[PDB]
């Protein structure tokens, strides 16, 4: 194993990890990042 | 009277452009930069196209 960081929220009872990958991935670009799609009311 | 009056202004006159190193570099770093309120979505609206 290696060691790396990141970080880790404990939430209810599961550690689960936090990722917000929109810095070192996506980045300054031609990529749709996800995750902002649209909705229709 | 000869000896104490250009001690205090050539310490005091010549260190003026130690009085004027910095009001020329913010008159354009404050005459090469305007307002805020537009940048914070310089980090909501931009990464893709």
């Amino acid at each position: 194993n290696a060691r790396v960081p990141a970080d880790l929220v404990i939430v209810g009872d599961k550690l689960v990890f936090l990722e917000a990958l929109e810095r070192r991935v996506y980045q300054a670009t031609r990529v749709a990042y996800p995750l902002i799609g649209n909705i229709d009311i | 009277r000869a000896i104490q009056q250009m001690a205090r202004n050539l310490r005091t006159v010549s260190d003026s452009f130690e009085r004027g190193t910095a009001d020329q570099l913010l008159g354009v770093l404050l005459e090469k930069a305007p307002p805020l309120s537009l940048l914070s979505p310089i980090n909501k609206f931009q990464p893709e196209g």
